[PDB]
């Protein structure tokens, strides 16, 4: 789906969940 | 899930519970990839060493759930299976190579705040994100400990992908390119793992390029749960995507 | 252990 992977209660509202930043901080390439 | 936490509401809206009709019990996790297709581990459906060989009418999928045991009226949706497809080269005899299966629903499920599909990776997203040290997220209603008990609500844990030589050196099982492993090392302090009942659930990563969630792995196997020096092993979704697309295109 | 689900899903 063109909307896949965008959660209604998070990405769709520009709200972040409590631990997604831990994932982002581990992605140390392209930054 | 061992050493995880309660999920937030709507945190994993692609989460699927595979539910046995009789006796009524949790069988496995799974994930929603479109309004008609659910992805899981082959061993959730077919595992002869344990006398497991389910047919479509043995099973239901429950989508939109948070509570493990409650019937979440007006929130969850329960779907019947039209057909199961297991990878033709799934190796249940040796090492769970190619531990992947698809289930087509009898009717499309309506998306909602609690029900929404995950993306499947393309080659570039897999190459960018499937790197040692990069963390993904595993979710499930499986056991909280290797020996016990079981959670009230969906559990979540974030775990780093591990270097392939370390994965290999942690086990006597023959690892293949269709698997990757994740978890903390003994020296890292933090811990966490999938456990029994989490089988078939998704290992997801949030792409920092387009801010979408991708399912990179399927909970497949581990020697125990959360043991020091062991890791969890996950089906490599991208490596098997050609099969996924062949099934969905054909059926 | 599990709450009963509506009978419509078992038919
Ligand atoms: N341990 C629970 C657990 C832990 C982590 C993960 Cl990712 C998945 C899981 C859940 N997954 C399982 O139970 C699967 C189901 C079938 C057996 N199994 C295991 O994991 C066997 N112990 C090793 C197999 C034995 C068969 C060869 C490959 C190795
Ligand atoms: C490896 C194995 O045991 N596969 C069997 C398959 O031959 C059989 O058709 C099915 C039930 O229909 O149960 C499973
Ligand atoms: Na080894
Ligand atoms: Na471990």
């Amino acid at each position: 789906e063109a909307d896949c992977g965008l959660r209604p209660l998070f990405e769709k509202k520009s709200l972040e969940d409590k631990t997604e930043r831990e994932l982002l901080e581990s992605y140390i390439d392209g930054r | 899930i061992v050493e995880g936490s309660d999920a937030e509401i709507g945190m994993s809206p692609w989460q699927v519970m595979l539910f046995r009709k009789s006796p009524q019990e949790l069988l496995c996790g799974a994930s929603l990839i479109s309004d008609r297709w659910v992805l899981t581990a082959a061993h959730c459906l077919l595992y002869p060493p344990w006398d497991k060989n389910f047919t479509e009418n043995d099973l239901l999928v429950r989508i939109g759930k948070h509570s493990r045991t409650r019937y979440e009226r007006n929130i969850e949706k329960i779907s019947m299976l039209e057909k199961i497809y297991i990878h033709p080269r799934y190796n249940w005899r040796e090492n769970l190579d190619r531990d992947i299966a698809l289930m087509k629903l009898k009717k499309p499920v309506a998306f909602s705040d609690y029900i929404h599909p995950v993306c499947l990776p393309d080659r570039e997203t897999a190459a960018s994100l499937l790197q040692a040290g990069y963390k993904g997220r595993v979710t499930g209603w499986g056991n909280l400990k290797e020996t016990w008990g079981q959670p009230s609500v969906l559990q979540v844990v974030n775990l780093p992908i591990v270097e392939r030589p370390v994965c290999k050196d942690s086990t006597r099982i023959r690892i293949t390119d269709n698997m990757f492993c994740a978890g903390y090392k003994p020296d890292e302090g933090k811990r966490g793992d999938a456990c029994e009942g989490d089988s078939g659930g998704p290992f997801v990563m949030k792409s920092p390029f387009n801010n979408r969630w991708y399912q990179m792995g399927i909970v497949s196997w581990g020697e125990g749960c959360d043991r020091d020096g062991k890791y969890g092993f996950y089906t490599h979704v991208f490596r098997l995507k050609k099969w996924i697309q062949k099934v969905i295109d054909q059926f | 252990d599990f709450e009963e689900i509506p009978e419509e899903y078992l038919q």
